[PDB]
């Protein structure tokens, strides 16, 4: 568990691993924005 | 970044748009620096989120914790986790550096300069000049010395890290008179990879793991400086194709081998990869199925020295293809198993039945959590082991898993190098979009028959 | 103690969504980096001054 | 029973060392493009 | 190699080179044999390990051979870790009895030809009387297989079909020796001693031995042949 | 370079006008197969009978031991060696190297040696005639398969004595216990290599029937419709747009195949990518991660075990696993 | 012992060796096709 | 079914393969030209090949 | 008679793989 | 012992395709 | 060959011992119909499972 | 519970914060 002083922000800590796939998943955002050029 | 239209490559090969721009190179590989020691940092904020204190620390689905317990950072005699703030503080500065790693990425792919070598002659590289790529692998290979090097700093000067193979059940040692010689790191390096020996999953100490950490940073230190003060042969630049595509396939074919390696490590060390932090092998929990059997056995009273199987070779024990006696389950194709609770149980020739009624250890007794539960079995969607298991348990061995994820994707990245391989040959022989369409090498030799 | 560390931790979270929102779009704004070199300046010394108050705060909590 | 496993192991080194000066001789050459 | 310096190796040095499968021997001791003190001993760690593996045939001409064959099993064929006693007078006549060890071995092997003839190297229940020059008994032989062991059809004795699951037109009066009997009575082996190299200080005695053991039954469908084992034993008195 | 021996080979070895171009992969896959070939046709046809589980109790899988040809196979070797590298030096004799299961390991290890030397042999000859080298890249499925069911599995098990023998009723039978102790019918990886056999057939079958009625008359009735022309001239035959048009009209004509090149790049992809997949399932469940294990997660109000077609695969699977090792377990929990 | 084996599986032998004469004769073979190469290298 | 997963395997991979210059771009698949009446790959090519 | 059918088979196949492979007829039309 | 049935079914389904084959290629390489 | 010898045996006479588990131990809940209460001793096992 | 919401709240705003940087991009100028 984390020490109590960081407690509440476990929450906040619960949504990071999946921002590495939307990071690739922005790059397809990202080429659809620029119409596949 | 550029349109097709101009650099050739659609959009699913815009990565190569920019194997001529050195800038842009830099933009994406400190981007991807950020994104790997992000996902380091993240996934240890939430192993130290997800911990239950009073259990064994592999039952919760943590991969890179037993990363951090191997250097013993909050580990007890036993194997207690005693603290988690080493984990939380390194997870925490992992992505502090991530932050800071990702912002650079971004900016030298953004408004960091376009081409290198224009204002930055130490930076820029065009893919021929030998002497400069040679002076870039002098300088990671400086690096990577100084990483065997800080372990080594750690191993014998900071107090650390945990060796299974002391007394009553292993202790995070300190390790004093580590074993550098050349004889045994080379022999360790140049064996067979098969159960005889096992290639490089055969290191069962830490001071033959240290020293072999000696030589790997001292010999990768000396061949920076030699790197960086040296020019490439004729004989290795006419052998080599020397383009940023070959220099992929070489490095994508290095990296596949090391994962298939990876993926040997965590399948079988139980040194290195200690099974009181990542639960046990293949060959052990088998073992503990033999060892828990034959005590159990010889505790109500039938004899098991004298005692027979189905098939004529012992239900508890028999003779191994050489003549030491092994365990008489299943387990005796891991005749050739360590394991901490073993060698106090193990004797020179043979299994020493008077030591195995007698001089037998409460803590080797105790050790049956690796043999009921937490077998390397376990299942895409967790449940209990075998295929026919039921679900009762939450469980999946990181081993298992941390084993095949690695050998899927070097796997993947052999293929890569293979691709890279072959084109980065016909690319720079000429044909890397095809064949001239009026001067084929086909019309131009002799038929076959 | 616990209050002012955790008071601090969430301005910082704040201020690296800031970053993380604002460093893209002003880096590839069409003439922005040469403006907003200020704020920018502001946001990482405020960012690094919030990580070194938490990292000081960790041994009084 | 070892004459089994010398003779081998000389063949394998053979064919081995076939493989590694081959490659080492100045392979990418050996193509009937311009390169 | 004596067992005194056999426990001085590591368990890596012995592992794969085959030295525990030799039996300790006896350098420092001396030929004397009927030297040795009699009394009661209450010796232990029985070692015993094969030289030789030749089996009885019989010609269809009368007379008895033995001949040479080449093993098919690996090291697994010497014995290790019994104990036992004999009751030893000035005389020389004992009454060598082991107890519980490791007095069993799985192993295979062919005649010239290419016959497979397995068998479980035993020497349990093995009573000795005689001369320490020669000594001889009787000891019991196991059959090889548990009653519990499967043939490839599932049948069995005390487990499986004891019936023509593959085809349900076969049960008369001929499959009786593959059926019906499915015998796993233990029969008896001879087992002939010599004691040599005896060790007066701390009672070591590591001679050659002959035994005469039947061969497996397997399910009890062929008769079993005749095996002599030719080797060379160990043991620890106190 | 003529009067040179060493180059006089190497001119020799990497020369194009041979019948089989050799190479320097060549001449390292044509020992290792031919060795293979030579050990596998002699074990298939004289292999005394070998002990395959470590119990002394041998399977014969030989011609002259009485079976046929696909009830026959070179058996795995026995459970006593596991991954322990036993070759012919490592036997007394040869009996007892055959007894214990030599063979096999020496025509899996020839046979990896072998496929992948000619992984490599195939792209030398793609680059020695001027083309592009992905032959070999699509023939990475193949090889990652027999990879996966000669060496990859006895690693992640073990022990050689669990891989697949060289059968047909012994690869039923490794395929079975397969099922029993992995359950790889319910996996996603074998559901994508199933589906993409099944769409490889699928697109051959299309591929073919699309360019085969794209007949522009060149081959009537008879061995062809030379009337026209005769042979040697440039007037190409056959038709690509209108194979398109008819897929197009087939389902609904806006997933565009219509290049040529992205056609076949699709149809070389599918299969390729999918036995890759399958391939890896296989490899996943070396390290025994096993498939979908959906026993009891169907349950009641009260929390009855309320049965399912899952249920009904798992005590399927079970009764595999209750025959499988008979006598070769001594102990509840199957792990070695 | 009732058979005279090599003893040499396992015990980390270096690529396999447990005489001198197969090192000896590896490196005869690799140094002679090595010589062979060296001597006929630059194609004449 | 297993040939027929081979052949279609081995002809994409053939044909992609063989698929000539066609262009000064590296992307092939905008090297072809639905118009043209010339074949998209060298049959002679992969005949001696295989 | 069993074996002998078995091997005469699966030889003569290789046999005409083999003959197929170096003694076809030289191929004409590209 | 010997299945004579089966040796027969075997052996002329080898040599009558075997022949049937080898006939119409004789003839065909005959007049080409 | 497989009667007269316990010894002889293929991985085919494997596939159908394996056979007979798999009609054994499925068609018991396969086939509702059948009512097909057979004990667990008369169901075939290995040597412990 | 508290946690759940606070799960949910930070999750769309990590994963809204993207697609806002290239629409921001896209509607103040370009060069993306
Ligand atoms: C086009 C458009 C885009 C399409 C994309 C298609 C590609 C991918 C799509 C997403 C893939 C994942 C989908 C399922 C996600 C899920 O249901 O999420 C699955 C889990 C579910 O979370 C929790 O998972 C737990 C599983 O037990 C775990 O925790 C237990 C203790 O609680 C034990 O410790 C046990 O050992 C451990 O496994 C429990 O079941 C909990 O109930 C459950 O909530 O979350 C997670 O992991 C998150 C998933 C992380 C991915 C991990 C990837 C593995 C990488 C390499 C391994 C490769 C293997 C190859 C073969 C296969
Ligand atoms: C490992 C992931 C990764 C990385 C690091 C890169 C990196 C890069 N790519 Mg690339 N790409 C990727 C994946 C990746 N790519 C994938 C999967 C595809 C297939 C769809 C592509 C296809 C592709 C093409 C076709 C092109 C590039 C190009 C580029 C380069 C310039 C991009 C640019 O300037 O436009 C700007 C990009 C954006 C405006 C969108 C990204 C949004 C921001 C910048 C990042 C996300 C915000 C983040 C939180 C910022 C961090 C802030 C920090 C303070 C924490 C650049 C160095 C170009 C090139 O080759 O250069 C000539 C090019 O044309 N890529
Ligand atoms: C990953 C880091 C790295 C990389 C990418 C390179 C890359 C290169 N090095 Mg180098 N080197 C390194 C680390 C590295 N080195 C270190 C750490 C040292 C210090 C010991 C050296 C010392 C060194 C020297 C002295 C030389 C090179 C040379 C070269 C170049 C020729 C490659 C070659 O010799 O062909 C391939 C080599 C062989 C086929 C024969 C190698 C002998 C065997 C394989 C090693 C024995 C170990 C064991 C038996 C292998 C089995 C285990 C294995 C399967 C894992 C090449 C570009 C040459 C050079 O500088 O060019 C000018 C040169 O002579 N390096
Ligand atoms: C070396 C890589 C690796 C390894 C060994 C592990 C291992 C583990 N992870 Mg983890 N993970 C990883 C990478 C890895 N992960 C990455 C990169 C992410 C970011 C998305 C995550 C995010 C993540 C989360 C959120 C969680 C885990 C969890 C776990 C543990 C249990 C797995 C589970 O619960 O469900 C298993 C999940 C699956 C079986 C999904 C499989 C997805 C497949 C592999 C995708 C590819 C399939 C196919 C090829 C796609 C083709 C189409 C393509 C073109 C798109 C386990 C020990 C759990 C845990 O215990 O917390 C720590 C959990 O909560 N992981
Ligand atoms: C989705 C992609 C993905 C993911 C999520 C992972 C994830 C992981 N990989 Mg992995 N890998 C991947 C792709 C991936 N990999 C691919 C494509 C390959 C090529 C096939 C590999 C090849 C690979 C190898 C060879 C290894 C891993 C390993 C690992 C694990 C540890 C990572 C690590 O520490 O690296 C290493 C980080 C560095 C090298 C840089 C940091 C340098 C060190 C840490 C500094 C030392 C600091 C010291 C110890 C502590 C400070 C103390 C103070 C006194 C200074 C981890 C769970 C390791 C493993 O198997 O677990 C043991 C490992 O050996 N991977
Ligand atoms: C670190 C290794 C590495 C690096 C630096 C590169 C770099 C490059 N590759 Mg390459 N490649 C690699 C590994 C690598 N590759 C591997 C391992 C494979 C085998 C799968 C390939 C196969 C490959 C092909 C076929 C091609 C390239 C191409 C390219 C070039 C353009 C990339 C691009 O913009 O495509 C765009 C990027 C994307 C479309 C993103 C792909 C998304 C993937 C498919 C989804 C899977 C992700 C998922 C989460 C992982 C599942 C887990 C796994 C176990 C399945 C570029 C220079 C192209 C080229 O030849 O240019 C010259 C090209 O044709 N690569
Ligand atoms: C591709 C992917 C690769 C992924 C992983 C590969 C990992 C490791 C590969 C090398 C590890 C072992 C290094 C050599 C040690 C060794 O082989 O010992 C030699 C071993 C040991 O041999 C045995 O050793 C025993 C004790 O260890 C006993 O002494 C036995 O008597 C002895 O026979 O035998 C072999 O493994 C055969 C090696 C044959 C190599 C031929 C390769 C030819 C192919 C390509 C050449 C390219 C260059
Ligand atoms: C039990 C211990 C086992 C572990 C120890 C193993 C030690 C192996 C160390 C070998 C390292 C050699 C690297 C050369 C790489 C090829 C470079 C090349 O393309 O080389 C070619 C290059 C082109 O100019 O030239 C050159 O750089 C010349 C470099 C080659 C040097 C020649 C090798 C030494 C020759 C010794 C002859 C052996 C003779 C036979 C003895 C028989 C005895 C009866
Ligand atoms: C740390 C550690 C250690 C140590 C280790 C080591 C020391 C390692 C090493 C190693 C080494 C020392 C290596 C080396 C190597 C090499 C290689 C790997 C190579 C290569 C290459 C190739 C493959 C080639 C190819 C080719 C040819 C054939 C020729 C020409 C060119 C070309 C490219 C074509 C130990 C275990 C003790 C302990 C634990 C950990
Ligand atoms: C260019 C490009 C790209 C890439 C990008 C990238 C790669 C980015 C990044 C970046 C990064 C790499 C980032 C990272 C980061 C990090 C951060 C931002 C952080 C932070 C901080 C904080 C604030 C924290 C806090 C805390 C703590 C301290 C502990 C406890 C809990 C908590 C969480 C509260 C793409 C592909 C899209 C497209 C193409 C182009
Ligand atoms: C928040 C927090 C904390 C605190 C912290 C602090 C207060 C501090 C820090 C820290 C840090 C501070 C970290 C870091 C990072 C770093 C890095 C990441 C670096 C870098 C560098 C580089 C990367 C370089 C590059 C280059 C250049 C540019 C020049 C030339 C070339 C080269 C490449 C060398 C702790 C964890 C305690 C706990 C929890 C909370
Ligand atoms: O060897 Mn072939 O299969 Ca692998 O699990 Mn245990 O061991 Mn045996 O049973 Mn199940
Ligand atoms: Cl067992
Ligand atoms: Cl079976
Ligand atoms: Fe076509
Ligand atoms: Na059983």
């Amino acid at each position: 568990k984390l020490p109590e002083a960081y407690a509440p922000f476990s929450p906040i800590v619960d949504v990071l691993p999946i921002i590495p796939v939307l990071f690739i998943l922005l790059a397809f955002v990202w080429q659809a924005s620029v119409s596949f050029r | 970044g550029r349109d097709q239209e101009t650099t050739g490559f659609a959009w699913w090969a815009g990565n190569a748009r920019l194997i001529n721009l050195s800038g842009k190179l830099l933009g994406a590989h400190v981007a991807h620096a950020g994104l790997i020691v992000f996902w380091a940092g993240a996934m240890n904020l939430f192993e130290v989120s997800h911990f239950v204190p009073e259990k064994p620390m592999y039952e919760q689905g943590l991969i890179l914790l037993p990363h951090i317990a191997t250097l013993g950072y909050g580990v007890g005699p036993g194997g207690e986790v005693l603290d988690t703030f080493p984990y939380f503080v390194s997870g925490v500065l992992h992505l502090i550096s991530s932050a800071v790693l990702g912002f650079g990425g971004v900016y030298h792919s953004l408004i960091g300069p376009e081409t290198l070598e224009e204002s930055y002659p130490f930076f820029g590289y065009v893919w021929k000049d030998k002497n400069k790529m040679t002076n870039i692998l002098g300088y990671h290979l400086i690096i990577l010395g100084c990483g065997a090097w800080l372990l080594v700093l750690k191993a014998l000067y900071f107090g650390g890290v945990y060796d299974t193979w002391a007394p009553g059940g292993g202790d995070v040692r300190i390790i004093s008179n580590p074993t550098t010689n050349a004889a045994i790191i080379f022999g360790y390096i140049v064996k067979s990879p098969f159960g005889g020996d096992g290639w490089i999953v055969s290191v069962d100490n830490l001071e033959d793991i240290i020293g072999g950490h000696i030589w790997i940073g001292t010999l990768c230190i000396l061949g920076g400086i030699w790197h960086i003060y040296t020019t490439p042969w004729p004989w290795a630049r006419r052998a080599f194709v020397w383009s940023g595509e070959a220099y992929l396939s070489y490095s994508l074919a290095a990296v596949s081998l090391m994962g298939f390696t990876a993926c040997c490590f965590a399948w079988f060390n139980n040194t290195a990869y200690p099974s009181e932090f990542y639960g046990p092998t293949g060959p052990e929990a088998s073992q503990a199925q033999a060892f828990t059997f034959l005590v159990r056995d010889q505790r109500l009273g039938a004899n098991v020295a004298s005692a027979q199987g189905p098939t004529g070779l012992g239900k508890y024990l028999m003779r191994s293809p050489t003549g030491e006696i092994i365990f008489g389950g299943e387990t005796m194709r891991f005749w050739d198993f360590r394991g901490p609770w073993v060698e106090p149980l193990r004797g020179p020739s043979g299994l020493d039945l008077v030591k195995l009624k007698n001089d037998i250890q409460p803590w080797q007794e105790r050790r049956a959590a690796e043999y009921m539960t937490h077998a390397p079995l376990g299942s895409l969607n967790s449940v209990g082991g075998v295929a026919t298991e039921i679900n009762a348990v939450n469980f999946v061995s990181p081993r298992s898993w941390l084993a095949t994820s690695h050998f899927c994707l070097g796997f993947f990245f052999f293929v890569g190098h293979l691709w890279h391989a072959g084109r980065a040959r016909a690319a720079a022989a000429g044909f890397e979009k095809g064949i001239d369409r009026v001067d084929e090498p086909v019309l131009s030799m002799r038929p076959l028959d | 103690m616990t209050s002012i560390l955790q008071i601090a931790l969430l301005g910082l979270v704040l201020v690296s969504f800031a970053l993380v929102v604002g460093v893209p779009v002003v880096f590839a704004s069409p003439n922005g980096w040469t403006e907003n070199k200020g704020v920018v300046f502001s946001g990482l010394s405020v960012w690094f001054l919030l990580v070194f108050a938490v990292g000081v705060f960790n041994s009084f909590a | 029973m070892l004459t089994l496993k010398i003779f081998v192991y000389t063949v394998v080194t053979f064919f081995v060392g076939l493989f590694i000066f081959g490659f080492l001789s100045n392979d990418p050459s050996r193509n009937p493009g311009k390169g | 190699l004596t067992y005194d310096e056999l426990q001085g190796l590591t368990y890596l040095q012995v592992k794969g080179t085959g030295i525990a499968n030799t039996c300790p021997v006896v350098e420092q001791g001396t030929s004397n044999v009927r030297e040795l003190k009699p009394g009661d001993y209450k010796l232990e760690k029985f070692c015993m390990e094969p030289t030789s593996f030749t089996v009885k045939e019989e010609d269809a001409k009368g007379r008895e051979e033995f001949v040479k064959t080449k093993l098919l099993t690996r090291l697994t064929y010497g014995l290790d870790g019994m104990n036992g006693s004999m009751k030893i007078n000035n005389d020389g006549s004992v009454e060598f009895r082991e107890d519980e060890g490791l007095d069993y071995a799985a192993t295979t092997v062919k005649l010239p030809g290419g016959e497979y003839v397995p068998f479980l190297f035993t020497i349990k229940e093995f009573d000795g009387k005689g001369t320490l020059d020669s000594f001889s008994g009787d000891f019991l032989v196991p059959s090889y297989r548990g009653s519990t062991f499967l043939d490839p059809k599932g049948r069995g004795g005390a487990t499986g079909y004891d019936n023509a699951i593959a085809l349900p037109a076969k049960a008369d009066a001929d499959e009786i020796q593959r059926l019906n009997n499915k015998s796993y009575t233990p029969g008896k082996g001879s087992a002939v001693f010599s004691v040599a190299k005896v060790d007066t200080e701390t009672g070591e005695i590591a001679g050659v031995f002959e035994s005469i053991q039947p061969s497996d039954t397997e399910m009890g469908a062929h008769p079993a042949k005749d095996i002599k084992i030719t080797g060379l034993w160990y043991g620890q008195l106190t | 370079e003529n009067t040179s021996l060493w180059a006089r080979f190497c001119e020799w070895i990497t020369s194009t006008e041979n019948r089989l171009y050799i190479g320097w992969f060549g001449v390292i896959m044509i020992p290792t197969l031919l060795t293979a070939i030579s050990v596998y046709i002699i074990a298939f046809i004289a292999a005394p009978p070998v002990d395959i589980d470590g119990i002394r109790e041998p399977v014969s899988g030989s011609l002259l031991y009485g079976n046929n040809i696909i009830t026959g196979a070179v058996v795995p070797t026995s459970n006593a060696i596991g991954l322990h590298f036993y070759p012919i030096w490592e036997a007394a004799s040869l009996d007892e190297w055959l007894y214990n299961g030599g063979p096999y390991q020496l025509v899996v290890c020839h046979f990896f040696l072998g496929v992948c030397c000619y992984m490599g042999r195939e792209w030398e000859l793609s680059y020695r005639l001027g083309m592009r080298p992905w032959i070999a890249v699509a023939y990475s499925a193949p090889v990652a398969a027999a990879t996966a069911v000669f060496i990859i599995y006895p690693i992640g098990q073990g022990s050689f004595s669990d891989g697949m023998p060289l059968g047909i009723s012994g690869t039923f039978n490794f395929m079975i216990v397969f099922q029993a102790e992995h359950n790889i019918l319910m996996h996603p990886f074998h559901m994508f290599g199933v589906a993409g056999v099944f769409g490889g057939s699928l697109f051959s079958a299309m591929h073919g029937s699309l360019v085969t009625s794209s007949l522009i008359r060149e081959t009537t009735e008879n061995e062809s419709a030379n009337a026209g022309y005769k042979f040697g001239q440039e007037e190409e035959t056959y038709n690509i747009v209108a194979a398109h048009g008819y897929f197009g009209r087939l389902i609904f004509q806006y997933a565009s195949f219509n290049n040529s090149r992205s056609l076949h790049f699709f149809l070389a992809v599918w299969p390729v990518v999918c036995i890759w997949l399958t391939a890896l399932g296989i490899s996943t469940m070396a390290f025994n991660l096993n498939g979908f294990n959906f026993n009891q997660s169907v349950v009641d109000s009260n929390g009855r075990v309320l049965n399912t077609w899952a249920d009904i695969i798992n005590r399927a699977n079970l009764g595999m696993e209750v025959m499988h090792e008979r006598n070769a377990h001594n102990f509840p929990l199957d792990l070695a | 012992l009732v058979d005279d084996r090599m003893n040499g599986d396992g015990t980390g032998l270096p690529f396999g060796v447990n005489d001198g004469i197969l090192g000896w004769v590896i490196a005869g073979t690799l140094g002679t096709i090595w010589a062979i190469y060296f001597v006929s290298q630059k194609d004449l | 079914v297993l040939g027929a997963a081979l052949l279609c395997a081995i002809h994409g991979a053939t044909v992609e393969n063989t698929l000539f210059e066609d262009g000064d771009g590296a992307n092939t698949f905008r090297a072809f030209n639905p118009t043209q009446a010339e074949e998209t790959y060298s049959m002679v090519t992969a005949n001696r090949f295989w | 008679m069993e074996a002998l059918v078995y091997t005469f088979l699966l030889i003569g196949t290789l046999g005409i793989i083999f003959f197929s492979i170096f003694f076809r007829e030289p191929p004409r039309i590209a | 012992e010997v299945n004579i049935l089966g040796l027969t079914a075997t052996a002329l389904f080898i040599i009558i395709p075997t022949s049937f084959l080898l006939i119409l290629y004789v003839k065909t390489a005959a007049s080409e | 060959r497989a009667a007269e010898d316990p010894e002889f045996e293929t991985f085919y006479t494997k596939n159908i011992l394996l056979n007979e588990g798999i009609r054994a131990w499925m068609a018991a809940q396969d086939q509702p119909h059948e009512k097909l209460t057979l004990p667990e001793e008369v169901l075939p096992r290995g040597n412990a499972l | 519970s508290l946690t759940l919401i606070l799960q949910l709240v930070a999750l769309f705003a990590v994963v809204a914060a993207g697609p806002l940087v290239v629409v921001l991009l896209s509607v103040r100028g370009g060069n993306l």
